[PDB]
RNA sequence: GUCGGGCUCAUAACCCGAA
RNA sequence: AGUCCCUCCCGCUCGGGAGGGAGGCACUCUGGGGGGACUGCCGGCGAUAAGCCGGAGGAAGGGGCGGGCGACGGUAGGUCAGUAUGCCCCGAAACCCCCGGGCUACACGCGCGCUACAAUGGGCGGGACAAUGGGUGCCGACCCCGAAAGGGGGAGGUAAUCCCCUAAACCCGCCCUCAGUUCGGAUCGCGGGCUGCAACUCGCCCGCGUGAAGCUGGAAUCCCUAGUACCCGCGCGUCAUCAUCGCGC
């Protein structure tokens, strides 16, 4: 009984996530990968299971627990998570040639963050600053 | 299958409808005139709104319970157009959820943790997981992919 | 006392109300029943505006 | 059937709109007062106000002379608390406008403040006057 | 009617009253003076490789310092 | 209204949005073709990564740089058509969403009007939209004169992409077209040469500025 | 029949030789005793205004106090408890034991 | 010609709007 | 998370879920210590120096990225109305307290902003996902009453334990269809509340009614190079009550 597990991080968002020998059945926080909205949330995690094909897909189950960030970081974050267990669980090279070539960052992460704020119209940004008038 | 199962708005309409048929819903004398919090304009549009706040209602207890009344009367509020002064966040009143409560525990569909809050009852959990299981019997004739789960 | 509320009783008598300088008259119809008095003792002059002065525009600095 | 202008309570009604929202052209009646008067009255709020009869419309004008004795709460009405008769009132058009008028007046004839700014045309709500509120032309220097 | 396409093999310099102009050696592929180098301005972000399609190619850019 | 069967759509190839197919896309000016990138892809979404490096916007995709387009007011500091569009807090400023669906809205009606693959269109309006001359300023006796240069390849893309944007944005400001209608409609214009397109009569408008100023 | 150590100072150095003599005096005796956990380190920001008057461009300091903690459990024996309860911790570190 | 606003450290010249 | 027990649901249970307890420190996290990047390796330019340009490998590449720390001096720049201090003045008032006013006035010129002029929308019902901070002169879950603002009781919390705390922009369905309108919400009438010793001058909130200018802006002119700008809400300061501000998320 196998079970491994994998981290992935997006900007304050934090995913872990179990894969196992299975059927076919991706859960994001309970819910089924295929119900999830909007549908360009729905395309950003789905593009691993896609590239690994149809006869990898359908052999396995995965649980995805995520929680921080936004929509579209927690998207991204369960995205990095599932690459890095399919290219652990099944441990061939084929494939994660396959990921660094379609996008290195499906395995090796995003590290920015938001840049911290500063006087002169802090409110709005660390760069952006008031009007300036001369009379 | 169960209500983790479903898209919540489709759930949501099918258990209003379905909740026409419990005498212990009924809403109050005072439903035909008021709106549902203070950063609101205008009235409800449908006639039959009542129904399909208590099915929401009904479902966040099934899913975050056990709650209160001031919980949810931060679920229920939101952004306020204030005029000349900038958009603000705002709470929602109680007496629609307390009456909406109410109600639930008379028809046993939830009950009270004292001290804690409200949450379902074994009854209200079959009554929603039925339906629920109707819905998706119905939903993967044209989504194949969902009859794995 | 600026901020006494004017009641049924007080109808017919008259009371000088101060305004910050001067004690001013004010007589107490029924009409007045439920105003403070200090509605009925303005405390700022009308203004009636003279020509405007140097610096007044930006082209008479 | 159709008709495309309906009087109601001496006000010309547009037949093609909805009935909640051709009831505001009256003055002193917005949406949710609209609304709350269709519920009352048994009426769908979404029907055209050309399919009406005269027996609805009978209605509808004996509910705007009094509504809260046709159950509209006492906290819905423009009138609540007479200054006369101390009743909870709901007035339209010319009577409206007349009793508004006399409020002012009323206002005016003890020499309160608020009476005194209504006649020299300033603001009576408390708003300072130094940057805006300005209505004239430039003076000059 | 549709130009002369000409590969860019050579870059001289930066040029224009603010620094927008970019002078470059060009091959003409097509036409009359096919095999022919001359140099021209350029208006643009622009690499050894890229391609241009030039609407006359009798018209010579002044050398630049 | 719409269909729970589009509400809901799993895909199951590597294809544009999962709905179409770009192997039989052809580009014919040998200028532009190593500068529009048609390489296989599901989502066109790469999270502003490639503005860092230089020439960095030659490898994405070109549907995400037309989103990319649109993703604006559109009339801030210049006027189009004759007027400022200031559009503030309605803007598509940073709503890669909306932006979008209406990239696969108009995509649909463009497939429906004219029969063909929505890429090709794209693609041919986008050629007949670049421009190859322009100009540049000089200064003499306080007056302003000027000078014919050529344009590169990446320029010329930018500004057909650009052009086609505000095309778009000006037929949907304040009239009863919406924008993925307008943009389907500009795009079509374009791919045909109609002189009502923005983007083309732009094109010929500095094409005659360059040729009469050699 | 555990005792719940408490510990909190401005300076980490402190803190530190504190619970490695705790850790030592557990040792020294048969007696099992949970690491030193590390709670959230509390901090005190302060911005203020730099000039005085008021001319001049705005400008601003941002001052900050650190206070770290440690958490410690031990089992209450009087063997061990009277060489714990005897330790003199510097004047710069707060301690406060209980019996849970 | 009158009044108001721009440009300038400021004034003159210069630009814009208005009656 | 895997493992054991108990209870309740579903397509009636081959299978799939949810609570609670035993148990564990795996994973996330918290915070002490350590590693890692050096123009070190490769190819060019320059001199064979100083360096510069381009590649590999890499979480990171050329002050890695964002901050603190501002030399000798000048500016008779600002501050004696934060505190310290010389001289000159008042010293039965120019010192010390109490009451009522004023700093909130309004033909008009100017700075910085907020809300709009609508469909790249307005309304109505439904569905999603945060972080920074703060709390005993206080934060208050949970129950009851009220249409709302609010009112009556009150667990836990001196706090990784309890609370503020189920953000908005976004997504689904229906009405409106280019109109000074179902755009905009200034202005004003009537009524209901809260803080406070006091709400007229001169506070904030809620319900019904009322419905001004504005249909994209001349000459000019500002900010910004990446998780930056734009767009969206939230925390803290001030604070009995009061945020179109400041500092941060
Ligand atoms: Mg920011
Ligand atoms: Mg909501
Ligand atoms: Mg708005
Ligand atoms: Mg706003
Ligand atoms: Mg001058
Ligand atoms: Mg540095
Ligand atoms: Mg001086
Ligand atoms: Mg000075
Ligand atoms: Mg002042
Ligand atoms: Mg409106
Ligand atoms: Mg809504
Ligand atoms: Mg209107
Ligand atoms: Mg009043
Ligand atoms: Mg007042
Ligand atoms: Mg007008
Ligand atoms: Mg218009
Ligand atoms: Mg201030």
């Amino acid at each position: 009984m196998r079970i491994i597990q994998t981290t992935g991080k997006r900007k304050t968002a934090i995913a872990r996530a179990v894969i196992r020998e299975g059927k076919g059945r991706v859960r994001i926080n309970g819910k089924p990968v295929e119900l999830v909205e909007p549908e360009i949330a729905r395309f950003t995690i789905l593009e691993p299971l896609i590239l690994a094909g149809e006869e990898i897909w359908n052999s396995v189950d995965i649980d995805v627990k995520v929680q921080g960030g936004g929509f579209m970081g927690q998207a991204e974050a369960a995205r990095i998570a599932i690459a890095r267990a399919l290219v652990e669980w099944t441990g061939d090279m084929n494939l994660k040639e396959k990921f660094i070539k379609y996008d290195r960052t499906m395995l090796v992460g995003d590290p920015r963050r938001t840049e911290p704020h500063k006087p002169n119209r802090s409110t709005k940004g660390p760069r952006a600053k008031r009007q300036k008038s001369y009379r | 299958a169960t209500v983790y199962d479903v898209p919540g708005d489709l759930l949501v309409e099918r258990v209003a409808q379905r909740l026409k048929e419990i005498p212990e819903i009924k809403p109050p004398e005072w439903a035909p005139f008021v709106k549902t919090g203070r950063h609101k304009e205008r009235l409800p549009e449908q006639e039959d709104w009542w129904y399909y706040r208590v099915a929401s209602i009904l479902r966040r207890v099934y899913l975050d319970g056990p709650v209160g009344i001031e919980r949810l009367r931060t679920y229920y509020g939101g952004r306020k157009n204030r005029g000349h002064a900038p958009e603000r966040f705002y709470k929602a009143g109680g007496s629609i959820i307390r009456k909406a409560l109410q109600q639930l525990e008379a028809a046993g569909f939830v009950e009270k943790v004292p001290g804690k809050g409200r949450v379902i009852t074994p009854k209200g959990r079959s009554f929603l997981d039925k339906i629920a299981t109707e819905l998706k019997k119905e939903l993967e004739e044209i989504i194949p992919e969902l009859k794995k789960y | 006392c600026r901020d006494m509320i004017v009641l049924p009783e007080m109808v017919g008598l008259t009371i000088y109300v101060h305004n910050g300088k001067e004690f001013v008259p004010v007589e107490i119809k029924p009409e007045m029943i439920g105003h403070y008095l200090g509605e009925f003792a303005p405390t700022r002059k009308r203004v009636q505006h003279g020509a405007p002065g140097i610096g007044a525009t930006r082209s008479s600095m | 059937d159709f008709r495309h202008i309906v009087r109601v309570a001496g006000v010309d009604l547009d037949g093609n709109k909805q009935l909640r929202w051709a009831l505001t052209a009256i003055k002193g009646v917005g949406i949710n007062f609209a609304t709350m008067v269709c519920r009352v009255a048994g009426l769908d709020p979404f029907m055209k106000a050309g399919y009406l009869t005269d027996e609805q419309v009978k209605k509808i004008e004996e509910i705007l002379q009094d509504p809260v004795a046709h159950g509209i709460p006492r906290w819905a009405v423009n009138r609540p608390k007479d200054y006369e008769t101390g009743r909870d009132l709901h007035l339209i058009t010319a009577k409206l406008d007349m009793a508004i008028r006399e409020d002012i007046m009323r206002l005016r004839r003890i020499r309160a403040y608020r009476g005194i700014r209504h006649e020299l045309g300033l603001p009576v709500r408390g708003q300072r006057t130094r940057s805006n509120f300005r209505r004239g032309q430039t003076v000059g220097v | 009617d549709e130009g002369y396409p000409a590969e860019v093999i050579e870059i001289i310099g930066r040029t224009g009253t603010t620094g927008d102009v970019t002078q470059v050696k060009v091959r003409i592929l097509e036409g009359r003076d096919k095999g022919r180098v001359i140099r021209r301005n350029v208006r643009g972000p622009v690499r050894v490789g890229d391609i241009l399609i030039l609407r006359e190619t009798e018209r010579e850019a002044r050398e630049i310092k | 209204a719409k269909p729970l069967s589009e509400r809901f759509f799993i895909p199951h190839e590597i294809k544009v949005m999962g709905r179409w197919s770009t192997e039989d896309v052809e580009v014919r000016d040998p200028s532009l073709k190593p500068y529009i990138n048609l390489e296989p892809r599901l989502l066109p979404h790469t999270h502003g990564r490639h503005a860092k490096k230089h020439f960095g916007k030659a490898n994405v995709h070109i549907v995400e740089r037309l989103i990319n387009k649109i993703m604006r007011s559109g009339g801030s500091h210049y006027k189009v058509a004759g007027h400022f569009m200031r559009r503030e807090h309605r803007s598509l400023n940073s709503k890669k969403v909306k932006a979008y669906e209406v990239v696969k809205e108009a995509f649909k009606i463009i497939e429906k009007r004219t029969g063909k693959n929505p890429i090709q269109v794209l693609v041919w309006a986008i050629e007949n939209a670049a421009p190859r001359e322009d100009t540049t300023s000089v200064m003499f006796g306080g007056i302003r004169y000027h000078v014919a240069v050529d344009i590169s390849p990446m320029r010329r893309l930018d500004v057909a992409l650009r052009n086609i944007a505000l095309g778009a944005s000006a037929k949907c400001y304040r009239t009863k077209m919406s924008f993925a209608e307008a943009l389907a409609e500009e795009i079509i214009l374009a791919a045909n040469k109609d002189p009502k397109s923005y983007a083309y009569s732009k094109k010929l408008e500095i094409e005659r500025i360059a040729e009469s100023s050699r | 029949q555990k005792a719940r150590i408490k510990l909190a100072s401005t300076n980490v150095r402190s803190l530190e030789e504190v619970a490695n003599q705790i850790k030592q005096i557990a040792e020294r005796t048969g007696v099992r005793m949970s690491g030193p956990i590390p709670l959230p380190t509390k901090r005190i920001r302060i911005v203020t205004r730099k000039s005085p008057d008021g001319e001049g461009s705005a400008t601003f300091d941002r001052w900050e106090l650190r206070i770290h903690k440690r958490l410690i459990d031990i089992e209450a024996d009087e063997r061990a408890m009277r060489q714990i309860m005897r330790i003199r911790v510097p004047e710069d570190v707060t301690i406060e034991i209980e019996l849970i």
